[PDB]
């Protein structure tokens, strides 16, 4: 399972998405970046969009994470290849790769 | 123990290095970086050139 | 503790102030009409 997020330049939905089911529905930089990763990694990728439409931030009241970050900690998502900023609080909960 | 190399504004020996002892025998950028992290993590250090 | 300390320094802005000091603060450097000097003669 590969969790991503909808952006303008990164993850775009292609024209005639109804006539192409699977990984042909999307096209962009972040799609090809995942293919480069799976060139040297033994993993099967499925383009799964996060339902919330959020990057990840722990709310003040609930004290619980959401989106791609929320799916990582609670154990649903496997890998996340998306424009995600590497900050202090994220490193405490989930491990990050090199920039 | 800290391992480092001498090159330009990162690490260079202090003025009148003859009359200096320990960490007060060096000055630069990485000098100040070594000082900051040692406090936040919590251990005393000793600078040494490669 | 070191990896997180590096992130603690960067986000708050310790490195950026320190980089300003040793490069610039400790440094020793620093209309297109017809000018007056061209006609001065
Ligand atoms: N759309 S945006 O104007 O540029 C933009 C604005 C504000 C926050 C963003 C953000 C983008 N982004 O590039 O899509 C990614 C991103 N990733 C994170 O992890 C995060 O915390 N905040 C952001």
């Amino acid at each position: 399972v590969v969790t991503t997020i909808l952006e303008s330049p990164y993850v775009m939905m292609k024209k005639n998405h109804e006539m192409l089911e699977g990984n042909e529905r999307y096209e962009g930089y972040c799609v090809d970046l995942a293919a480069e990763i799976a060139k040297h990694c033994g993993f099967k990728y499925k383009l799964t969009i996060v339902g919330d439409g959020k990057y990840g931030a722990r709310d003040a009241d609930t004290k619980i994470w959401n989106g791609m970050v929320g799916e990582l900690v609670y154990g649903k998502a496997d890998i996340a290849i998306a424009p995600l900023t590497i900050t202090l609080v994220r490193e405490e909960v989930i491990d990050f790769s090199k920039p | 123990i800290v391992t480092t190399i001498l090159e330009d504004p990162y690490v260079m020996l202090k003025k009148n290095a003859n009359q200096f002892e320990g960490n007060d025998r060096y000055e630069g950028y990485c000098v100040e970086l070594a000082a900051e992290i040692a406090k936040h993590v919590g251990y005393s250090y000793r600078l040494e050139i490669v | 503790p070191v990896n997180l300390a590096v992130l603690k320094l960067s986000e708050q802005g310790v490195l950026d102030k320190l980089k300003s000091k040793w490069w610039y603060d400790k440094g020793e450097c620093g209309t297109s009409a017809l000018s007056l000097s061209n006609v001065a003669g």
